[PDB]
């Protein structure tokens, strides 16, 4: 049996720059072939034997061996190559498959457009208010939302979820949602989320009035 | 065209068993070995084992002896995948692919959209729908955002497609948040025009296959 090691885990590279992934191998294998995957997709062949292109594949793509040693190039690092990578190896009737490389793009600083939603007649006759504040298309990732309850900092009733990296601009979008029963929704005024990111040269705030 | 289209998402309580389905056309079916690959959400990619349709010859992950049965059937082109005793470590992603060398020595292989089994001893939920309107407080520079919040179901996964697919650009799907309750909810989100909200009409199609949810809301200003 064959245990192989893939490197790196993880790397963020500049639009056109040169990506090296190795898988290193215990023992030397029959055929090494070379997959990737974007979120919520099933894998892609890429490079099947080491070295042969699969049907389709650009050119910036290849493979190589030396030994127990094999090595994944992208000669020229696209925004559509984000996604995770791995070595596959079959040896003696049993296909093995490496530990994965996340390959991440860098890209210029862009900060979020906010957008809030209040709560549509059809919530608050559910019972529960879930007031949502949209960040669209912003870059690097780290982002904070704060949310205000008339000028009142919450904490303990909010979610938020962040997109993959897009693989056409390299950015992310991001939702939080604050969750208030109906009743403590009709007990106050101003609904605000306030957002912090590196684009930002101080925190933006999108509001709204309940009842308006 | 190749195509390998698996069957929908499932539960199963502990202790269960599970047969998931491949249907394959656009080639002799007979022609190409069938691989079964699981991915648990968040162990990567693993092989179960491979089918050979033309003999019935089959080749087995050790790991997966036990777990799993393979078979097909000719006359409809489909493969199949049989997991028993269910149990929590089982959750995951279960893909069929069919790839082999032709005689030529081209390498063949193509791969199904995925099934996610879930094993729990919690009960299926249905998701709550609520459109989240295009309105003054939803406008950036002549763009308007808009979406669906998809609140409280069980287990994954939720899809989400806008105007039957016909509007892709623009639209933000959300990994699932887990609610303190152990339900789940998402967003899905599009941005569009502000000048033709009163000319088009925004319709997100929301899809729960483990409660058989399926689920149009018309999204309005």
């Amino acid at each position: 049996d064959i245990q192989m090691t893939q490197s790196p885990s993880s790397l963020s590279a500049s639009v056109g720059d040169r990506v090296t992934i190795t898988c290193s191998a215990s023992s030397s294998v029959t055929y090494m072939y070379w997959y990737q995957q974007k979120p919520g997709k099933a894998p892609k062949l890429l490079i099947y034997d080491t070295s042969n292109l699969a049907s389709g594949v650009p050119s910036r793509f290849s493979g190589s061996g030396s030994g127990t040693d094999y090595t994944f190039t992208i000669s020229s690092l696209q925004p559509e190559d984000i996604a995770t990578y791995y070595c596959q190896q079959w040896s003696s009737h049993i296909f093995t498959f490496g530990q994965g490389t996340k390959v991440e793009i860098k890209r210029t600083v862009a900060a979020p457009s906010v957008f809030i939603f209040p709560p549509s007649d059809k919530q608050l006759k559910s019972g529960t208010a879930r007031v949502v504040c949209l960040l669209n298309n912003f870059y690097p990732r780290e982002a904070k939302v704060q949310w205000k309850v008339d000028n009142a900092l919450q904490s303990g009733n909010s979610q938020e979820s962040v997109t993959e990296q897009d693989s056409k601009d390299s950015t992310y979008s991001l939702i939080s949602t604050l969750t208030l029963s109906k009743a403590d929704y009709e007990k106050h005024k101003v609904y605000a989320c306030e957002v912090t990111h590196q684009g930002l040269s101080s925190p933006v705030t999108k509001s709204f009035n309940r009842g308006e | 065209q190749v195509q390998l289209v698996q069957s929908g998402a499932e539960v199963k309580k502990p202790g269960a068993s599970v047969k998931v389905s491949c249907k394959a056309s656009g080639y002799t079916f007979t022609s190409h070995w069938m691989h079964w690959v699981r991915q648990a959400p968040g162990q990567g990619l693993e092989w179960i084992g491979e089918f050979n349709p033309s003999n019935g010859r089959t080749n087995y992950n050790e790991k997966f002896k036990s777990k799993a049965t393979m078979t097909v059937d000719t006359s409809t082109n489909t493969a199949y995948m049989e997991l028993s005793s269910l149990r929590s470590e089982d959750t995951a992603v279960y893909y069929c692919a069919s790839r082999d060398y032709d005689y030529d020595g081209r390498y063949f292989d193509y791969w199904g959209q995925g099934t996610l089994v879930t094993v729990s001893s919690a009960s299926t939920k249905g998701p709550s729908v609520f459109p989240l309107a295009p309105s003054s407080k939803s406008t950036s520079g002549g763009t308007a955002a808009l979406g669906c919040l998809v609140a409280d179901y069980f287990p994954e996964p939720v899809t989400v497609s806008w105007n039957s697919g016909a509007l892709t650009s623009g639209v933000h799907t959300f990994p699932a948040v887990l609610q303190s309750s152990g339900l789940y909810s998402l967003a899905s989100v599009v941005t569009v025009p502000s000048s033709s909200l009163g000319t088009q009409t925004y319709i997100c199609n929301v899809n729960h296959k483990p409660s058989n949810t399926k689920v149009d809301e018309k999204v309005e200003p």
